RNA sequence: ACCUCGGAGCAGAACCCAACCUCCGAGCAGUACAUGCUAAGACUUCACCAGUCAAAGCGAACCUCAAUUGAUCCA
RNA sequence: CCGAGCCUGGUGAUAGCUGGUUGUCCAAGAUAGAAUCUUAGUUCAACUUUAAAUUUGCCCACAGAACCCUCUAAAUCCCCUU
RNA sequence: GAAAUUGAUGGCGCAAUAGAUAUAGUACCGCAAGGGAAAGAUGAAAAACCAAGCAUAAUAUAGCAAGGACUAACCCCUAUACCUUCUGCAUAAUGAAUUAACUAGAAAUAACUUUGCAAGGAGAGCCAAAGCUAAGACCCCCGAAACCAGACGA
């Protein structure tokens, strides 16, 4: 990515991330499976009910997602009906 | 004359080697005290179903003392006596 | 040149006065200086293990040297002192070759003294009363 | 391949010649282990490496008193042809809370509990 | 209060006195020297 | 000639234990005996720590020993109980 | 904000927290700051300790 | 000549193992139209991507197959 | 010094390639693979380092892990004790 | 990569290989465009001990040239230069005649440490379900054949 921009020195964000990933306030990043649009007449019932969902990333896609996004899309929005809402924080967490 | 092809001890010509009476001696040696070992590990002071939990109590007790040590990690103290005695740097007589 | 290194006279010279006593240019420019003088001081710290190594060997060089004057071999007197229970080492049973002579002449009596006792023993092999000398003092 | 060696349990079954040669009644076993490391672990299996740091015999020549109950057996089993292994005696008994600094082990593999320093 | 009596029986504070607090100021650590010379990490 | 020590039963090395290495190596002119030497004090302790744990390996396996014959026990009279 | 003897306030802490954590907590008592740190969360029973000493 | 996928040896027994090593195959077909919807807990081709199995529940009735395939963007 | 002149400039071109990478001292530290116009590289794993939280980590007793195949190895996995 | 909108008196510099290329765009080089240097040090008055290299002082059997030493320089014993690269180098693989000077780790995200304040922090904006604010601390040098633009050249 951009580590400084040339019109204002700051850190650019790489839309493509922001096209494809959701990020929850508590650091985890949401995803749809890829393929979930794809052939879908060749994949049993319970492979499309997998492809169908949203799905988390690991520690280092998290890492590697927070670097390529600034912090602005860190930040914690009040949206009026978030579909995503209670997902923004952990409950009962250990470690 | 008389070369070893390639690299002694390695290739499939190596340089002959022929074991002496010290060698032979060593490993009869080395052979006697590992027999004398048998035969001291031949005789078991308890059995299996005596030995068993006979010393979970201080294992336990040991692990629970790793366990406090490893959970005390904690940052050391910090003292005003230790703040203001780097002034004395500039102490001087009169 | 906002910041400069002033001191590297002292910094050569601190090589070069190690490397003064060398021969050709090792004693002059430091690009060679500094590496004889590393060298030399890796010597030096290896040197300590071979200088006690050639101290044992020349002890027992010298000890071989006066047993053969009295007629034993170097093994059979230190074996049969040993046996005897005399602890003298290497280095003291040369100064006592060296410089007491009829010192280690008693002593070299003593270890063939301890050896024929032996001989005796390993001959008449049994419960024959144990030589004067193959006695051994028990400590608790 | 190499592999962990099992020893056949008929090794370690003592014969009445063994018990003869060895000094040692196969009623009234010793109850533990004087263990010296005679061996390197160098050039040998991480497993056996492993085995002499549990049992604590990473110096050499430096006596261990172990149990001699069947879980340490097995160890100084799979470690046998690094150690050597000798009955610990006590002629005068277990040492006493009294005499427990005047101890002192005999390259014989008795533990004294008097040591004068003295000529018998 | 116990560390103001102990500054009135320590020296005067100046610029001479001076210290970071102990942590604050990380060591810089730059490639010269044995450990962090050569290829430089 | 270590071989001709042990079989004495004497350290194999003479540096080891005996008069010649744990006895103090000098006392005063006037007789007062010196300071304990540090390697002797080492070795003091690691005998002690060494005997300690003699005596706590021994009472350990005696303990389980006793602990087992009364387990044995225990089973023994329960079954005869409740076989009455 | 502690002012005074923070050990006197460690010495309370520990006594407050060991029956409740069932060991003596492990603390720093950062004398120049004037603050105690303790492991572990225990805000909620600190405020309302602290309250009933009438801080 | 080969490049992706699956089966068997090498790799005898939890797993995993190379080769321009040895041999077989695949790039479908058939049946069904609940081959619907949801959901604990697990497996995982040594990463990820992807791929697997599945209790309970709703709604109903009263899938076979070793491989049999291809992401994103874009249409 | 023409497979396409020379000079200046873009230009500090770019180079997965070679070379170099400058005080002292201590400590930890050599580990499977996958993908890749990719196998002279890189990313993820694995290993390694540091700090922190916690409690189990290693070794391993029985019992247990398939027929095909008539026989069929050194072993392995799992695993309380210790 | 926006906009609406907001509001806006010298040197912890260099000091002759540094700092301008500059004592000078001179000398010199090229047909031309163009390239492009080096260096000087007394004093108030001149109308007053230290680099390399050598010489003093060539050389004595044997050997990475030193170390252990020794009464003794050598003789004795031990010792396969360094750097880079590599699976592995004394390697008959690279670099280095040598002295002096110059010559190469720049920084965000997120964390860690230390302060301050604290459900708030920040000197508008921003962040916040103990956070926020401030500081500390990690990211090199030389090298192509090339490509393009404009000049200069028969
Ligand atoms: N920062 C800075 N200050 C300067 C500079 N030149 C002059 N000054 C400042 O100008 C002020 C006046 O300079 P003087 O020479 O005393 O007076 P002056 O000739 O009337 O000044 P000017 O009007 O500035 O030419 C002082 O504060 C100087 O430090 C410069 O180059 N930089
Ligand atoms: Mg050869
Ligand atoms: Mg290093
Ligand atoms: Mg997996
Ligand atoms: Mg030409
Ligand atoms: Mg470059
Ligand atoms: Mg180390
Ligand atoms: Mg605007
Ligand atoms: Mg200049
Ligand atoms: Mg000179
Ligand atoms: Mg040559
Ligand atoms: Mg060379
Ligand atoms: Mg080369
Ligand atoms: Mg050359
Ligand atoms: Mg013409």
């Amino acid at each position: 990515l951009t580590y400084f921009s040339a019109r204002k020195g700051k850190r650019k964000t790489v839309k493509a991330v922001i096209d494809r990933f959701l990020r929850l306030h508590c650091g985890l990043w949401v995803r749809r499976k890829a393929g979930y649009k794809k052939k879908l007449w060749k994949k049993t019932p319970a492979r499309k009910k997998r492809l169908r969902e949203f799905v988390f990333c690991n520690k280092t896609q998290s890492k590697l997602l927070d670097k390529m996004t600034t912090s602005f899309w860190k930040r914690r929005n009040w949206y009026v009906d978030d579909p995503y809402q209670k997902y923004h924080d952990r409950t009962n967490l250990k470690v | 004359r008389g070369r070893i092809p390639g690299r002694q001890w390695i290739g499939k010509h190596r340089r002959p080697r022929f074991v002496s009476l010290r060698a032979k001696q060593n490993m009869i040696r080395r052979l006697e005290i590992e027999a004398e070992n048998h035969y001291w590990l031949s005789m078991p002071y308890m059995t299996r179903e005596q030995e068993r939990g006979h010393a979970a109590v201080r294992r336990r007790e040991a692990f629970e003392a790793i366990k406090a040590a490893a959970t005390s990690k904690f940052p050391p103290h910090r003292f005003i006596a230790d703040q203001l005695d780097h002034l004395n740097v500039t102490k001087k007589w009169s | 040149l906002r910041n400069r290194v002033t001191d590297r006279y002292f910094r050569i010279q601190e090589v070069l006065k190690h490397a003064r006593h060398f021969r050709g240019r090792k004693n002059r420019c430091y690009r060679l200086a500094v590496r004889t003088v590393i060298r030399a001081f890796v010597k030096c710290t290896k040197a300590r293990y071979l200088k006690k190594k050639n101290m044992r060997t020349l002890w027992i060089n010298r000890i071989t040297a006066a047993s053969q004057e009295h007629g034993l071999k170097y093994p059979a007197l230190i074996g049969n002192l040993v046996k005897c229970q005399v602890e003298l080492n290497r280095k003291v049973l040369a100064d006592l070759a060296i410089y007491e002579p009829k010192t280690f002449k008693s002593l070299a009596a003593l270890a063939s003294r301890r050896r024929h006792e032996g001989f005796a023993a390993a001959l008449g092999d049994g419960k024959e009363p144990e030589g004067i000398f193959s006695r051994v003092v028990q400590y608790h | 391949k190499f592999t962990r060696s099992r020893i056949p349990e008929k090794v370690f079954q003592a014969s009445p010649e063994d018990h003869e040669k060895y000094g040692g009644d196969p009623q009234n076993p010793h109850k533990l282990h004087i263990v010296t490391r005679i061996k390197s672990t160098r050039r040998r299996p991480y497993w056996e490496k492993d085995i002499i740091k549990m049992l604590g015999l990473e110096k050499a020549h430096t006596p261990q008193v172990h149990k001699n109950i069947p879980s340490v057996n097995a160890k100084l089993k799979v470690v046998k042809h690094l150690i050597r292994i000798k009955p610990l005696k006590l002629p005068q008994g277990l040492p006493a809370e009294e005499n427990m600094s005047n101890t002192c082990l005999k390259s014989t593999g008795e533990l004294v509990v008097q040591w004068h320093l003295k000529p018998v | 209060a116990r560390a103001l009596d102990l500054l009135r029986g320590l020296p005067r504070v100046s610029l001479a006195n001076l210290k970071p607090n102990p942590g604050s100021k990380k060591p810089e650590r730059r490639p010269r020297g044995r450990r962090r010379g050569r290829k430089c990490g | 000639g270590g071989q001709w020590r042990l079989q004495q039963g004497l350290a194999a090395n003479p540096s080891g234990y005996g008069p010649l290495t744990e006895l103090p190596d000098w006392s005063y002119a006037d007789g007062r005996p010196a300071p304990p030497m540090k390697g002797q004090l080492r070795r003091k302790a690691e005998r002690e720590t060494f005997a300690r744990r003699v005596v706590l390996l021994s009472q350990e396996m005696d303990a389980g020993l006793q602990a087992w014959q009364l387990r044995q026990q225990k089973l023994q009279e329960e079954q005869r109980k409740q076989e009455n | 904000k502690v002012e005074g003897d923070i050990w006197a306030l460690q010495k309370d802490v520990e006594d407050f927290l060991s029956p409740l954590l069932g060991k003596t907590p492990v603390t720093q008592v950062n004398e120049v700051t004037g603050t105690l740190r303790i492991k572990g969360y225990f805000d909620q029973e600190l405020k309302a300790w602290l309250l009933e000493k009438g801080f």
